[PDB]
């Protein structure tokens, strides 16, 4: 009850990480396709994917904090 | 208006007959019905523009 | 026995003034009244008929007379409470043959092993290969036919909930209001929200279904 | 702005003015062509070419065909075939063009007669939509 | 009466000729009509020229040349990508409608 | 563009139907002008 | 039953930060691929993309109070 | 087991809300690229953009009135 | 075990809605991507997409009505 | 363990009707986006729509099946 | 626990025709606003469609083949 | 419990094929609006959708040995 | 219970995978795209895809990691 409820919690919080992860090739794609329209790359546009990658990823470490929460 | 006022009169009766609780779902549809009075006017000047002049053009 | 007795003439007669309303209404009076009246199928014949015929003439004003008492008919179910939890889910299972019954018409009553014949011979289900054919006749009839009985009461539940979840917010917190006054402005707002869009939504997919039966008919 | 460059062997209304935008029937749709706008080149279509000019206004207009052409740069150059202002074309002769349009095309011989009515009749709306 | 120097010796390799040259002064729509027939032929870019008198002033012109880019080819090569979009179609639907525009134009000249 | 260019028709064929659509359109002061720019000295040869 | 379905259960709450994470890389890349398109950056579009950010991880601190209270 | 699997069942339904979240930055994402291509910003197209986030968080108060009533 | 997973059954059938909540913002995400590209929009577009809204809320009337016969 | 983990069992074989309902939209999307273009509507691309909407539909019935075979 | 949680595994399992029906929709979604660029129906587009909606329900019966091995 | 939740857990590794069976969706899909922009329909594009249908299969039968690992 | 709940908990983060197999799609996809829009292949935007595949399959490291974890 005690000891292992917390291990069927930090599972199913881990299934949070489902969208950094296609949120990424989302924002990745966009850029990717968004380059090819051209021609603002080594700025502007490129440096707008990387404040994209991280507020996706800012699901997947508040979603990660919690799977290490329920473990340790 | 007479024939919306009719048409209020038997739901009201309906509502009489087939009443669960009396209170909170009176507050839901009474809100309901507040909403209407306001909103209804200005959409009564529309319903007006509308038809006794598609009357008369037909 | 009275009870339910009741209920089926009521919802027959508020759609019967209108339409036998109508037909008076060409030559005499008008008056206020007739002139009143009138626009009702004047709202019908001007809001549906822009995506009728399509189909043509002869099946438009057959279909439209259903259309219009699914709609008129969930609005009975709106204001009276209680109604929806019990009144309402035996009116979806009530109207349920008719939704049933209304592609027998055409499309099983004619052809009952390949009614897709009538309905959409290629498209959807594939004319190239008879198996899909009489899979996808479940996805386009057997199923939507269930469906559309699901459609009615899916605003059956969510108009059910305002009501519950209402009742319930001011029984947990009977403080008169006060703080479920916060809840329950958003329940009633929610009416609107869900039944008044949902509603129309319902006797819309009653519109575009019997359209792709009887237009490729 | 783009020096928008709006012409017509009728007109050249703009003429490389500096233009924030003009809404321009492409062939698929359209687009309202922002201020100095990428290459691109597009081929018209008839619709309405609305020149917002920078300036707060936006002119109507009215175009059949041509090509506007999207510069890297600031110049965008419809060249539009046919590019007329409104006040110049009839409704009510699009109208009642287009009500012949519509009973032409039933007698239209093949996509091109069709196109043509089409090119017409959707030409009569295209300017119909504006006019 | 420029087939003259260029008629003695084809006859065939002319494509069209425009008569009422001038006359009621020539225009646009001519410009298309000339145009759109024109396409039809089994030359495109081997590159075309198109030789008038562009002028300077009423009286001096200078017999001109301009050269027709009738590729839709390596002008579908190139820096024309940038036209980010833009078809062989629409291209040619330019090159097409730009060979009235000139047409015109050059006619005029 | 397979409302005209279907087969054929030339942006040019299109065009000039579009154009000539326009000639076909127009108001009335203005509906004199519009024959002037269109193909009317037009006399093809190829002589 | 009481200490182990409640610690069972705020790990099921946390798939609701799946929908965040992706949806916060679909409204992140449009203003990639709609800046790609040009030119309105500053101010418009990308000043949207915060109105279009709140609306999306609005469910998702709607699903980090459900999680936290299970939690505490 | 009839107070307990109230607990995780209501987060099982809180799972509900990431297609409330997900749909939202898919709602507002095709409005950024939208009004990209332009020019009706007020009025037509994020009137449009209105009455499509209120039917796509719709599934997320309906799957909130669903997890509130396991727990309350 | 009867009543116990009634509750832990109508839960999981809940998380369902999720389906209908993006699929309703893809919907009309495209129609907000579609009279962008003007101009049918009157009839045609946004009558096309009343039946892809009810196509999509055709599987919320399917999944709510499930975890509401597990429920009464 | 025989009538309990039945209800259990029914309820995520309902969560496999949440592909179709996204499938619905992304389906009947791509044709809200396509007659756009034009002018194919009731021809070709609303007719491939119809065995676009059957295809996703059919992986609702194959799972709804899955959810009625655990129910009776 | 034997006789029981195989009834609730093979719910898990049909949670993987999320994917098959979902991928259905972006694919017979792609060949419908693909096809509204014309003019190749036949013999190219709609016959890789054959091919797209084959590596799609592939992982549906091997999702729908995960069911059936914990039922038979 | 011990033979109990093996069966659980192969299932719930099996609902992790529903990100690659719409990952060759979306893969194959952009590859059918792909080939319509013309006209490299052999190689460059159709040749990259075996190298594109290849990392996101790579996740299904990672996903697919961690469901029979619980099995074997 | 606690040999138990281990093999419940291990492949409940396998779902976490969904997002890195949906995320490798949609990365790809949109390099298909944007290669169909030309010209950089080599480099520029091929090479972005590499960088795009590490950004999403990085939360699909990070979730196989917590099931291994709850494995071994």
């Amino acid at each position: 009850i005690d000891t292992a409820a917390k291990f069927i919690g930090a599972g199913a919080a881990t299934v949070g990480v489902a969208g950094s992860g296609a949120g990424i090739g989302t924002v990745f794609g966009s850029l990717i396709i968004g380059y090819a329209r051209n021609p603002s790359l080594k700025q502007q546009l490129f440096s707008y994917a990387i404040l994209g990658f991280a507020l996706s990823e800012a699901m997947g470490l508040f979603c990660l904090m919690v799977a290490f929460l329920i473990l340790f | 208006p007479y024939v919306l006022g009719t048409g209020l009169i038997l739901y009201l009766l309906s509502k009489e007959i087939y009443v669960i609780t009396p209170e909170t779902f009176s507050a839901i549809s009474t809100i309901g019905f507040l909403v209407y009075i306001v909103k209804k006017y200005g959409a009564s000047v529309g319903e007006f523009a509308d038809k006794l002049n598609e009357q008369k053009i037909a | 026995i009275t009870p339910v007795i009741l209920g089926l003439p009521l919802v027959t007669l508020i759609v019967l003034f209108p339409s036998l309303l109508f037909p008076t209404s060409n030559r005499l009076v008008s008056n206020r009244f007739v002139t009143l009246q009138q626009w009702m199928l004047q709202l019908v014949s001007k809001q549906m008929m822009s995506i009728h015929n399509s189909k043509g003439q002869t099946w438009t004003l057959m279909l439209m007379s259903l259309i219009l008492f699914i709609g008129s008919t969930n609005l009975l179910g709106l204001l009276p409470h209680s109604f929806t939890p019990t009144t309402q889910l035996s009116m979806n299972l009530g109207m349920a043959i008719p939704l049933w019954a209304g592609a027998v018409i055409t499309g099983f009553r004619n052809k009952t092993k390949a009614s897709l014949a009538h309905f959409l011979p290629q498209g959807t289900p594939t004319p190239l290969i008879p198996m899909l054919v009489i899979i996808e006749t479940i996805s386009l009839f057997i199923q939507p036919m269930a469906l559309a009985v699901r459609l009615t009461a899916n605003i059956t539940a969510g108009h059910l909930l305002i009501h519950l979840i209402g009742g319930a917010t001011l029984a947990l917190m009977s403080i008169s209001t006060t703080t479920a006054l916060i809840t329950f402005t958003i329940l009633i707002l929610l009416t609107i929200l869900e039944f008044a869009v949902a509603m129309i939504q319902a006797y819309v997919f009653t519109l575009l279904v019997s359209l792709y039966l009887h237009d490729n008919t | 702005q783009m020096s928008f460059t709006f012409a017509s062997p009728t007109q050249v209304f703009f003429n490389s003015a500096n233009v924030r935008q003009v809404d321009v029937p492409t062939q698929t749709g359209a687009f309202g062509i922002l201020a100095a706008h990428v290459p691109t080149l597009q081929v018209l279509r008839p619709g309405l070419v609305v020149v917002h000019a920078e300036d707060g206004t936006t002119s109507k207009y009215f175009v059949s065909s041509g090509s506007v052409t999207v510069n890297a740069d600031s110049s965008v150059q419809l060249l539009a075939e046919e590019a007329v202002t409104l006040d110049m074309l009839d409704l009510g002769a699009a109208k009642a063009n287009l009500e012949k349009a519509q009973s032409e095309l039933l007698g239209a011989a093949d996509e091109a007669t069709r196109a043509e009515i089409q090119i017409r009749i959707e030409a009569n709306e295209a300017l119909v939509k504006a006019l | 009466k420029i087939r003259s120097i260029l008629h003695r010796t084809h006859s065939d390799q002319f494509l069209v000729t425009f008569k009422e040259v001038g006359r009621r002064p020539p225009t646009f729509g001519d410009a298309s009509v000339i145009a759109l027939e024109l396409l039809n032929s089994g030359y495109e870019f081997d590159e075309g020229s198109i030789i008038f008198n562009r002028f300077r002033s009423v009286i001096s012109y200078k017999t001109e040349e301009k050269p027709i880019f009738s590729l839709d080819t390596i002008s579908s090569a190139e820096s024309m990508s940038i036209y980010d979009d833009i078809d062989a179609d629409v291209l040619r639907n330019y090159q097409e409608y730009s060979l009235a525009n000139i047409i015109y134009y050059s006619l005029k000249e | 563009v397979a409302y005209w260019r279907q087969a054929g028709l030339s942006y040019i064929r299109y065009s000039q139907i579009c154009a000539k659509a326009v000639r076909d359109a127009l108001k009335t002061e203005f509906k004199a002008n519009a024959m002037k720019t269109s193909g009317s000295t037009i006399k093809i040869v190829k002589v």
